[PDB]
RNA sequence: AUUAAACCUUGUACCUUUUGCAUAAUGAACUAACUAGAAAACUUCUAACUAAAAGAAUUACAGCUAGAAACCCCGAAACCAAAC
RNA sequence: UGGUGAUAGCUGGUUACCCAAAAAUGAAUUUAAGUUCAAUUUUAAACUUGCUAAAAAAACAAAAUCAAAAAGUAAGUUUAGAUUAUAGCCAAAAGAGGGAGCUCUUCUGGAACGGAAAAAACCUUUAAUAGUGAAUAAUUAACAACAUUAACCAUUGUAGGCCUAAAAGCAGCCACCAAUAAAGAAAGCGUUCAAGCUCAACAUAAAAUCAAAAUUCCAUAAUUUA
RNA sequence: CUCUUAUCUUUAAUCAGUGAAAUUGACCUUUCAGUGAAGAGGCUGAAAUAUAAUAAUAAGACGAGAAGACCCUAUGGAGCUUA
């Protein structure tokens, strides 16, 4: 495959809403199928990144190495970039915080509808 | 497999939609007219302004070389069978002296053309034959009846 | 059903996913003492710290790369100049 | 066999999705050389212990307490 | 399941054998009894004693003594001896 | 009758439960229903990197082999003891015999309780637990063709030269001009030969890139409320 | 035989007495088309269908069967005989 796939344009940005500078860090990654009837080498990327339950929440980093490996199974997997509105969680706050499914990690959960 | 016939459909390119149809577009610019046939005009024109008066009267299905003798016949009354083609004549009136004899000269009918005042040679032509419908001979370069040829052929 | 529009209006798509109606407590005493805390809710919330601690590791970590790679460049940049004599 | 107009669509969305993964991998945030040794420290630590959770099998210790406590089991009333 | 035995719904007898398959093929009227894995030379393990061990014959520069731990059933065509 | 429970690599049968791991390469064999060797697996011991990945450089010709650092990750190497397995099936790729299809060699995948009609081999599916909860995956159905061609007429030279009896546009054979408004020295017809049927001639019409075999039919139906 | 018919006996059918054999996974034991290995009472899809009985016929399912029949082979075995 042509390297031009993954060479970003201004239209790509804006449909996804990415901004080339200040690249997200996190990527979210979920197993949305199976692995039976796949080749050995899908089967062990899938076994090593973790992802052995299927939706089952992961934090990796934006980095070359798992850039090249979630680019092997990407067909398998859903990538979202991670948003901290409020910022990294406080160590007092590590049990109030709570990710929601817009990629919006909270740090502070206030029982409150979002109405 | 089923999963193959899928992309095959996908390849199937999307058109978009055109607002209007050609044939129900409002009416649009058409390529401009082109004179090809002129060659014609020059044949009608001189003929024409040298024959004044010229008498009329629907081929009844005659044969080409027939003509041919009936210019000869005619060169013996001093006129002359100078014809051509009908569709280039209703141009005629485009492009010459005059510009209001199109709806006499509808239809293709013989043209005998003739520039001297001798009456009597133009009606024994009309003598050879009266059955066909004779319009009548534009005296003067105006419009005339087959009667009012007769009124003013004197 | 409805997972889409409960996605467009921010919501888990899934009305088990994470909302009120299964955080919350299911029940209290009559006598109106609190509940004790679900046994599933504080096994969630157990999951939910510790990818909590995963992700300021890994950008702690990624800090530190980010300095630590303006650090090589600086390394550079002072041996470059350099004199003797 | 026709193909149902269901199955287009679903195939047309994954094929979106992973689009949508293309653009999110195009983006490395960390370059070629910030990424050597950032994990580096890390590693060496897991490493360590794991050699030392593989080596650590040995037979297991025998006690008198097992031998003497299945004396009890003639215990009775008084 | 059901208010309800039957109706509605679901479900291609069993063993063996074939390919990890039988809509193949073998065997079965049923009841009761009877009807098929057996050996310690060495090793591991459990202990006694220790440059010694074993109640004679054995082994030994940690060995030696004791204990425990194992390998089916039925069925030929035949072959030979001695009588009838 | 006894030897005799003869022998039988053959046929058949061979009686409780639970947990863990787990079959299908190379070499030789009267060998391919078995056995030995390598390789695996396995137990114990020694102590540390291993697997995926891996830039550039070569090697070849002008994505794997090799393997810096990483990164993702937890097994790996050596020593000692020891066997069992070593026969698939089908699908799908790459080749070679070939020309259908087959016959092989090599790579990849599979063993629903869901779906494709029933469906070992295809598709969706990480194990299995109770509950009269919830969101989803695959999922036998699908919605005739045309953008030069429609009306009218057909005269004269020369029946032009050619073996043709004769062949005149029209048996052969020719070159290939004129008049005319328009006549092809002829386009298909007719042809004892020609007369003769029209097409083109001129006048006058009006147009403008492919689709959706023999028992007995076999769900029933169904074009528009977002 | 054309061209079959009639009568009598045996069998047959009824009453009463006595009373086997091969066989047998269980069967609440249907038709059409499909599927499959030539192949379906039991699967797929249609159809038919009070319960229980009673009496008749043997064409086909290229019916089911045996170590039946014939010919030939083996750088197969084994046995026997030798000049
Ligand atoms: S709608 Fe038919 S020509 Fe305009």
């Amino acid at each position: 495959i042509p390297d031009k796939v993954f060479q970003p344009k201004p239209e790509d940005h804006e449909k996804y809403g990415g901004d080339p500078q200040n690249p997200h860090k996190l990527h979210i990654v979920t197993r949305i199928r199976s692995t039976k009837r796949r080749p050995y080498w899908e089967k062990d990327t899938i076994k090593m990144l973790g992802l052995q339950k299927a939706h089952s929440p992961q934090i990796h980093k934006n980095i070359p190495s798992v850039n090249a490996k979630l680019k092997v199974v990407k067909h398998l997997i859903r990538i979202q970039p991670l948003k901290l509105p409020q910022g990294l969680p406080t160590e007092e706050t590590m049990s109030s915080t709570c990710l929601k499914s817009t990629g919006e990690l909270v740090v502070q959960w206030h029982l409150k509808p979002v109405e | 497999h089923f999963q193959r016939q899928k992309l095959m459909a996908i390849t199937e390119y999307i058109p978009p939609k055109p607002a209007i149809n050609p044939r129900c577009l409002p009416p649009p610019p058409k390529p401009p007219k082109e004179e090809s046939v002129r060659l014609l005009r020059q044949d009608i024109v001189a003929v024409f302004r040298d024959n004044r008066m010229i008498a009329v009267c629907q081929n009844v299905a005659l044969s080409a070389e027939d003509k041919l003798l009936l210019r000869h016949q005619l060169r013996k009354h001093k006129i002359f069978i100078k014809v051509f083609p009908s569709q280039v004549l209703k141009p005629f009136l485009e492009n010459s002296k005059y510009r209001n004899l199109l709806p006499l000269f509808v239809g293709h009918n013989l043209l005998l053309v003739s520039e001297e005042p001798k009456v009597k040679e133009m009606v024994r032509v009309l003598k050879s034959v009266p059955f066909l419908p004779l319009l009548g001979g534009c005296v003067d370069d105006t419009i005339l009846s087959r009667q009012g040829l007769v009124d003013y052929a004197k | 059903a409805g997972g889409q529009w409960r996605l467009q209006q921010g919501l888990a798509a899934n009305p088990s996913g994470y909302g009120p109606l299964t955080e919350l407590p299911d029940w209290s005493f009559a006598d109106g003492r609190p509940a004790p805390p679900m046994k599933g809710q504080l096994r969630r919330k157990a999951q939910r710290e510790k990818l909590a601690r995963r992700v300021v590791l890994l950008t702690q970590e990624m800090d530190a790369g980010i300095q630590a790679w303006k650090l090589r460049q600086q390394k550079l940049q002072e041996e470059r100049k350099k004199e003797h004599d | 066999r026709t193909v149902s107009f269901q199955a287009k669509e679903s195939m047309i969305r994954r094929l979106e999705v992973e689009a949508e993964n293309h653009y999110w991998l195009s983006m490395p945030y960390m370059t070629a050389e910030q990424e050597c040794g950032h994990a580096a420290e890390r590693r060496a630590q897991a490493f360590e212990a794991i050699k030392a959770a593989a080596t650590s099998k040995f037979p297991k210790h025998r006690y008198i307490a097992d031998q003497l406590d299945h004396l009890n089991i003639s215990k009775k009333w008084s």
